[PDB]
């Protein structure tokens, strides 16, 4: 049961520019539970990122969130990366602030 | 509270 | 409504790496309350939701012992495991376990349940019944005639109808403020070109509590169920859920599809349009 996992990027309230927010990378449905999460900001790991909720469905698969506060800038990039064995390199997906 | 497992 | 306390517990061997990384995470309905993580450089079980500051010290020294002494049974389940399946031991190896009881408005128990998994596949489960197990396979079932003379259904149907119960209650009364909240959701539409000329359409429902909830697309009053794409509900760093539900229609004819959000928060049901 090897299952390739499935990486979300959202804030908490639609972003507006110099107000506080919330970041939020939710990677799920994978297995093996072993993965590393990381959250960035313009390329550069975030410090203070908190890991919660974790969790599995009914046909076992993992779910896990990393979150950190924010506050969106025009310009500023974040991304999320993930490393699982059921992938050879790590994967970065970005926040689509339009999506 | 959590449950006390003993082994399978 | 119903609510429901649940542990999920995983242990996962690391050979050459030391000890089998164990952790415990509880849920009170879809809010984590507990948590426990081997990994942890002074392993300890912590609070996870404000709420819990109202235990008492000894509760959490209660719930570490226990959660260290189910680290050693799962350990020990998971050297186990390498026997019944006859496997070696330079693999990592996962074992998952669901505990746990849901109770009525009337705070009276409704059901009970615990399930195991060994490297993602049904291991052994307790029935409806609460009275016995029923094996996936041979292996489970060494586990299942263990069990039994052992006497371990009835020590844990004890534990779902009167610990697991009574411990959910207090924990909703004195959460009350948290778990019984209700946040209504907030939505809105956003709209994506496409290629072969017609648009995606994704309708966002914001901020909401509890977990449950109903994205629709309509068109000429019928939902469009089977042909539009969406993510599973997910928890939004603060205690709330979002979700999103897209459905790709023909340019021009945006204004001719709406999106219904049901939630326990929206006594009437919200309709969106673009
Ligand atoms: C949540 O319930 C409390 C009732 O007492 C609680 O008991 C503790 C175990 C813990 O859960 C704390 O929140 C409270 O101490 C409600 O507080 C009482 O509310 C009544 C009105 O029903 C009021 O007359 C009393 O003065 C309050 N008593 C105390 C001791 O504060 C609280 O209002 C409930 N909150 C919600 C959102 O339902
Ligand atoms: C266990 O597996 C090994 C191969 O790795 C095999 O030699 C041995 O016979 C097996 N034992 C049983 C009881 O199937």
């Amino acid at each position: 049961i090897q299952k390739t996992p499935q990486i979300q990027v959202y804030s908490r309230h639609p972003p507006e520019n110099g107000k506080p927010n919330i970041l939020n990378c939710y990677v799920t449905q994978f297995h093996p539970p072993h993965i590393e999460i990381q959250m960035l900001k313009n390329g550069k790991k975030i410090p203070k990122v908190e890991m919660s909720d974790m969790s599995f469905s009914k046909d076992w698969s993992f779910y896990i969130l990393a979150h950190t506060e924010f506050t969106p800038t025009e310009t500023d990039t974040y991304a999320c990366r993930v490393k699982h064995d059921s992938m050879a390199e790590p994967k970065t997906v970005y926040w689509d602030r339009d999506m | 509270e959590q449950y006390k497992f003993y082994s399978v | 409504g119903p609510h429901s306390l649940r542990y999920f517990v995983t242990a996962v061997s690391r050979p050459g790496l030391g000890e089998p990384r164990y952790m415990e995470v509880g849920y009170v309905d879809d809010t984590e309350f507990v948590r426990f993580d081997s990994d942890a450089e002074n392993p300890r079980y912590e609070p996870r939701a404000r709420w819990m500051e109202q235990e008492g010290p000894e509760y959490w020294e209660r719930e570490t012992q226990k959660a260290k002494g189910n680290e050693q049974s799962f350990r020990v389940s998971l050297r186990t495991l390498l026997g019944y399946y006859n496997q070696s031991a330079g693999g990592s190896h996962t074992i998952q376990v669901i505990s746990g009881c849901e109770v009525g408005s009337d705070g009276r128990l409704l059901r009970g349940y615990q399930q195991y998994a060994y490297d993602g596949c049904d291991y052994i489960a307790l029935n409806e019944d609460l009275k016995t197990w029923t094996a996936a396979d041979m292996a489970a079932l060494i586990t299942k005639h263990k069990w039994e003379q052992a006497g371990e259904a009835e020590r844990l149907r004890a534990y779902l109808e009167g610990t697991c119960v009574e411990w959910l209650r207090r924990y909703l009364k004195n959460g009350n403020a948290t778990l019984l909240r209700t946040d209504s959701p907030k939505a809105h539409v956003t709209h994506h070109s496409r290629p072969e000329d017609k648009v995606t359409l994704r309708c966002w429902a914001l901020g909401f509590y509890p977990a449950d909830i109903t994205l629709t697309w309509q068109l000429n009053g019928e939902e469009l169920i089977q042909d539009m794409e969406l993510v599973e509900t997910r928890p939004a760093g603060d205690g709330t859920f979002q979700k999103w539900a897209s459905v790709v229609v023909p340019l021009g004819k945006e204004q001719y599809y709406t999106c219904h959000v049901y939630h326990q928060g929206l006594p009437e049901p919200l309709t969106l349009r673009w």
